[PDB]
């Protein structure tokens, strides 16, 4: 239709050890949507998520970043493209060593701002996931659905123009899962989308959002 | 034409699946045309006698 | 209850009519000539009395 | 659009007790889809299963099974339609006194093939199942979902133009459904419907396919 | 695209407290529509339902119901608005001091009904909820869902346009509810539209009905 | 404890083809509980339930009904055994070419009533089902979820002192499933046990009766 | 009653920051009991079964794991509290560089154990999950679900009296969920109690056993 953010267009991801990941993958995203990307186990849910970010390359088919193609993306212009790409993870990757403040901003550090500039966007960051006043704390004696509060302000931080939540609110419990869902949403209003995948099915359930089932490597049946 | 087959195959399996019940009945199909058989000799050996 | 599975399946109806069509000119058949041969038998049994 | 599959127009269907087992049901079904009939006990489900088969005769309306209309179809050619359709029931129809081999290989002798024609196409149903070294035993000693996949297996067998399940797995445990869930799944890649008839909230609540919600009769609401 | 029964542009309702009820809530609702309004409990679900009766009026935006705007609509033809509304509440709003009979017959003597007028109505709209028989008792010696039974009963009188459920059977069992819910779907058999709102988990993920997800005020995601 | 109307000792199961059914299944049932059996599909769920009624008989331990051993019941005393069982399948069993009056007159006539004593049972059983008035049509002509209830109605007609429950309501609506699980409370109410052996999870999930769970033929645990 | 494997008193734990984790968790779990340990995500259900262990201490109270304290246990002794108790985490600690087969064989060598030993007894191990044949592979090689399958294999080595499970299946479908469940009940069958902490709602519901409810560090109640 317009410029498509994510699109694949016969995608295959095969290992060296000879199996299939993916097979056949086709799929658009609008920039704005927000979709549910579910399936079993052993389907290419976070090998999916991991093309992407060019984590992985696929083995066949395109991919289409926003209006780039990224199938053969040069290694000089990857960490360009992760800059746009937000990543949550089931687990915080946190860097339980160091305060949460400048766990958050590492990413504003990585692209080069101002030390004021950091100030800022960081304040307000640990402020839409409701964690002000807490940038002084270490990422050890917050409490586990906090810690991943965390791993959102820090993805949200440099204004992503894409969230890939790969199984998050795995470890967390369901009053807490609905309250992380709720906060992706409130990104996912203003400019970004947002391709969550997961296992939950009361979750799910209660959104009308757009899911996609894979099921051993084969995208959408809905 | 190997439709016939599979048919012969069924009925013979079918009528081997009981012998017991098989045998009787051929028993008593033999007793059906057996009197009227040795009436139709004795008609013919008496027609020439 | 393998008729009706093949009738669902879709078996014509003269595939239904054939093993049983075959089965009874089969035991026709059979019975006609078990039946000559023990009249044989029994009317050269008879010919002893004769 | 192109050519549906499966096509109802005001099809109602009253039984001789003159009780509406449905009325003015009207859905179509393109050559690949898979949707789900859903709805309460005495909605018309296995009723609507029945007419595509010819199993059953419309009352009203006409039925449409690929381009030819079967609403008033000949007794002559009505065995002719169920070959291009697989049927699988809650439970199996196994013939429990016959080796699973010839009880998987009816389907081919119905329509006539060669010998070696049925060995060929049974050994790789009862693989697509996965069900192989097993077409020695018979169905009274396979497990309670493995006669079922046998049931699935029979069906397949041909390669019918469209499944009609109704309510496969109502005997199976969770963890079955959905492995004969990915089954039908594994089909419907190819080129075939899939009419899956189910009682299961936790089994469509997975899956993003077309949901046909049957009420009293009336078929579509969303 | 053709007359659109309900519809928002930018609805907004903000309360004499200064807090966001809705914002930006752009919706429309066909002629025959069924659609479910889910969302947490803080989010505008019967803020939004108050917004289409003129219980209450947007903040900003526009409301168009039937073929009318009612934004402003003027305090003398209020009454007349919600004359083509049936409203179903969590609670029946039953007169316990007086029969079911004329505890059912309000909206036709509302309107201005002929006495024998209303003995057919009354009686139909008590049958086709199935609680004829029953309209010589008073509210207080039905059962909990024998009350709210009459609810639907009142609020279908006088053939509405549209029915507005503000989360009916949130004091009821879950087979009571999908009961009451049959009945709704009865109704939007014929011609009128219904919003349920609701919050059940179960109720809205066996039909395949349009689903609205509000959040904090924000309407539509999926 | 008193009279226990179920019990099991170590009993095991294995079929002809050699395989374990059930492996050290030991139980005991009071004369009033209301019990669930949940497993998976490979469990020896309905063979549990088989052993109670005589139809298979266990390879080893052993099995007592009431207050009697029935582990190797003679073949001449079965058909006494299951006139105190009531038994509900998963699909009915009952017969299509006979009226629901004729249908659920069944049991009384096995044990010998008069035509005065039929008619007060069955009119009184199909009545606590609420099938009434419905005794003279044909199950074909009622819905699938009245022809479960004429098979209640069957088990409960000459009042069993057990009900055995084999995965009911499996090919019925959730709405439908509490009807017919509110109508065997009123049974285990005055004096009839039940084992009700089920899948589902919202149906047992909303009582608090014991809940036997098989896994590959071990019980509970 | 007897010997109670698992034993806590008026336990308490607190750490660096202050904050209490648990406060007042006493039970008892006897020798082949299979408890379920659910709560929020603030209750400390990875602290109780990091006490067990002996990788953290409590603050006040006293543990008993078999018949012996280890409330104070010296850190000389701690390696052998574990060497009894089977470790299950919801994400695998997996070696990633080291093949299935010596991924698995990693507890009987810090026992010490023949290398026909350690062949005999892995292979074994390896069975029982239904892996085998799959010990040459690396992990990496395995699917989401098999990795997890060696982590049972590894803590079920050396024959542990105890398995501890920390929201395992986690990261695993509901189909797999309920597999690895009944991989638990095979070893809880013999001789091991199991303490399944987790957050899931229908893989607790569908069984009968206990149910160790944690809320703000306040168990069961
Ligand atoms: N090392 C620590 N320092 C400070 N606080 C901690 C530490 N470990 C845990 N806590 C706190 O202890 C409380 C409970 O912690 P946990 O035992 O991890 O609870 P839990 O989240 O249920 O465990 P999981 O999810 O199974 S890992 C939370 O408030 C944590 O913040
Ligand atoms: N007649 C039989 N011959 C051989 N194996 C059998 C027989 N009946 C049951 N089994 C096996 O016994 C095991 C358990 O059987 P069932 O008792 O039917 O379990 P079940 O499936 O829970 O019962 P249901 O579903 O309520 S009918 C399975 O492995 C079956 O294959
Ligand atoms: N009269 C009022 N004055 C001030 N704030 C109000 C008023 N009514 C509602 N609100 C607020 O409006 C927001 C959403 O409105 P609600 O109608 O309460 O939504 P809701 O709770 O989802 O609807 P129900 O009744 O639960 S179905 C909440 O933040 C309420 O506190
Ligand atoms: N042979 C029949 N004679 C009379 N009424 C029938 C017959 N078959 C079905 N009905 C009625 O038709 C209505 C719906 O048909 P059914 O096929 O029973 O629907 P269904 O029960 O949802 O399908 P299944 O088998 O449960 S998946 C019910 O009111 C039945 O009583
Ligand atoms: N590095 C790898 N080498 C070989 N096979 C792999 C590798 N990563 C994944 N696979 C296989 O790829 C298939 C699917 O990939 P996965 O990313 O594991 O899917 P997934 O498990 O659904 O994603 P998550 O992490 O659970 S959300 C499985 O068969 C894996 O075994």
């Amino acid at each position: 239709s317009g410029l498509v953010m994510i699109r694949f267009e016969h995608v295959s991801k095969a290992y060296l050890g000879g199996r299939q990941a993916l097979q056949g993958v086709t799929f658009h995203m609008q920039p704005g949507e927000m979709a549910f990307l579910t399936g079993h186990s052993g389907a290419g849910k976070s090998t999916l998520l991991k093309l992407i970010c060019g984590i992985e390359r696929p083995s066949a088919g395109k991919i289409w970043f926003s209006g780039h193609d990224i199938t053969r993306l040069k290694n000089r212009e990857v960490p360009f493209l992760r800059r746009q790409i937000g990543m949550i993870f089931q687990d915080h990757h946190l860097l339980m060593d160091r305060t949460v403040y400048d766990n958050v901003a590492i990413p504003l550090i990585i692209a080069g701002a101002s030390g004021d500039d950091i100030r800022r966007r960081v304040s307000a960051a640990l402020d839409k996931v409701g964690l002000l006043d807490k940038a002084k704390n270490f990422p050890i004696q917050l409490s586990g659905g906090e810690q991943q509060r965390v791993g959102i302000a820090r993805a949200v931080v440099n204004k992503p123009a894409v969230l890939l939540a790969d199984e998050p609110t795995g470890n967390l419990d369901d009053a807490l899962s609905e309250g992380i869902l709720r906060l992706f949403e409130e990104f996912n209003r203003v400019g970004v989308t947002v391709l969550m995948a997961t296992h939950d099915i009361n979750l799910i359930s209660r959104r009308s959002y757009r899911m996609l089932t894979l099921s051993d490597g084969h995208l959408h049946g809905g | 034409n190997e439709q016939v087959r599979y048919a012969f195959h069924g009925a013979l399996q079918d009528l081997k699946s009981k012998p017991f019940a098989t045998f009787l009945t051929v028993m008593v199909i033999a007793i059906s045309l057996t009197l009227p058989s040795v009436c139709y000799m004795v008609y013919k050996n008496v027609n020439q006698a | 209850d393998s008729i009706n599975v093949q009738k669902l399946i879709g078996a014509t109806d003269g595939f239904i009519l054939r093993p049983f069509l075959y089965g009874g000119a089969l035991l026709g058949f059979s019975g006609a000539l078990l039946s000559l041969i023990l009249s044989e038998i029994l009317v050269l049994r008879l010919s002893s009395a004769v």
